[PDB]
């Protein structure tokens, strides 16, 4: 696919306050540059082709 | 209806009464007329509005939703998701159908009721000076001019005044 | 949509008769009455009478008791108003309006027909003569127009440059001259400068006389 037979497996990890992230690898690591802030709330996702209007 | 007034002993409706739900038609020495009755029309309207608002109020469902559509076959978990949603939809469809039915039967019965109440009220006012013809019309056994008719429509009609004339006319 | 559709404009000479029609649609015709009301040009409303499409009852204003008869036809759902022995003061617009099925009822004239103009005149049909009103300025804003004189009966159409000219235009209501013929003027306000370049044509259309005329306006020094 896209000219390559080699791929990437993606994984996520949640770190709670007062806990540490630890990373250990001898090779084959695509590392994080940082994190995404997690929020709690009413947000969601929807699959639609409907145009958006004002 | 339950009271058998509307589509009951009342033959039909008056399409030419555009100013109310219920009313009086009269015939007397002066001519014939048609007037709405505000009090009962508003009774019925107020009830039906209250009902309507009770039905359309705060009925919106707001909480986070699972995935209701699926591209690839999976197995257990998805079979379960679908099952939950189908069950939900069926229960809600039933609730809706039933609601509409009960509500509507009631609306009809209640309007019937209002008609009948207005009728019994009128009769009780007329006391012994009139007879119930059976079609929702009263025969008034004394001369009643427009002022007097109005006095019946507005509730101030005093039967003792015409009692003698009327009784005399009924019983001989 | 509860529509009352009234017949065409009439033109009658004194002594004659007229019968006006009203075709009702959008409601049950025999559930109501119909009431006839006339309005003379630039005047108020005068009630002619009432009739029940329901029980056939009838109430006429004392004034029209003699000369008028109201009828209804249930199969066509149509009301008619007939006036006999016309005088010239009977000239007016006649309206037909929906009313309760019984006379002493509690509401009134809720739906109105478009009305039909009956003109009573001894004047025979004639087309308008059209003369220019020519502009002259004492470099400013100037006025010009058309005098449409001596026609009959009403109405008359007037436009400028076949419709291309609108803003600044005024067409006055017709006035009725002693002769029995109407007259009116149409007027436009335009820049004096465009006076010498652009052409101005007034198009007058009198339908009843089968007349269409076009005139133009120039100063003539």
């Amino acid at each position: 696919v896209r000219g390559l037979s080699s791929r990437i497996s993606i994984y996520w990890t949640i770190v709670k306050p007062g806990d540490v992230l630890v990373i250990n690898s001898n090779g084959n690591l695509i590392a994080p540059r940082g994190y995404f802030k997690m929020r709690t709330g009413k947000s969601s996702i929807m699959r639609s082709d409907a145009p958006i209007d004002t | 209806g339950l009271f058998g007034a509307i589509a009951g002993f009342i033959e039909n409706g008056w399409e030419g009464m555009i100013d109310g739900w219920y009313g009086f038609r009269h015939q007397n020495s002066e001519g014939t007329g048609q007037a709405a009755d505000l009090k009962s029309t508003q009774a019925a309207i107020d009830q039906i509005n209250g009902k309507l608002n009770r039905v359309i109020e705060k009925t919106n469902e707001k909480f986070h939703q699972i995935e209701k559509e699926f591209s690839e076959v999976e197995g257990r978990i998805q079979d379960l998701e679908k099952y939950v949603e189908d069950t939900k939809i069926d229960l809600w469809s039933y609730n809706a159908e039933l609601l509409v039915a009960l509500e509507n039967q009631h609306t009809i019965d209640l309007t019937d009721s209002e008609m009948n109440k207005l009728f019994e009220k009128t009769g009780r006012q007329l006391r012994e000076n009139a007879e119930d013809m059976g079609n929702g019309c009263f025969k008034i056994y004394h001369k009643c001019d427009n002022a007097c008719i109005e006095s019946i429509r507005n509730g101030t009609y005093d039967h003792d005044v015409y009692r003698d004339e009327a009784l005399n006319n009924r019983f001989q | 949509q509860v529509q009352l559709q009234q017949s065409g404009a009439e033109v009658k000479t004194p002594g004659a008769s007229v019968k006006v029609s009203c075709k009702a649609s959008g409601y049950t015709f025999t559930s109501f009455g119909v009431s006839w009301i006339r309005q003379a040009p630039g005047q108020g409303l005068e009630w002619i009478g009432w009739i029940s499409a329901y029980n056939g009852d009838t109430y006429y204003a004392q004034k029209f008791q003699a000369r008028v008869t109201m009828t209804t036809d249930t199969s066509t759902t149509t009301a008619y108003m007939e006036m006999r022995s016309l005088r010239s003061d009977d000239t007016a617009v006649y309206y037909c309006a929906r009313e309760p099925p019984l006379f002493y009822s509690s509401w009134s004239l809720d739906n109105w027909g478009q009305g039909t103009l009956v003109t009573v005149s001894s004047a025979s049909t004639k087309g308008p003569s059209v003369f220019p009103l020519a502009p002259s300025s004492k470099g400013g804003t100037a006025a010009l127009g058309c005098l449409v004189k001596d026609y009959f009966p009403e109405p008359v159409t007037v436009s400028w440059n076949s419709g291309a000219l609108t803003s600044g235009v005024h067409t006055f209501p017709a006035v009725l001259q002693s002769s029995g013929l109407y007259s009116l003027s149409s007027v436009v306000t335009v820049p004096s400068s465009s006076l010498g370049t652009q052409t101005y044509i007034c198009n007058v259309n009198h339908k009843p006389s089968n007349t269409k005329v076009d005139k133009r306006v120039e100063p003539k020094s």
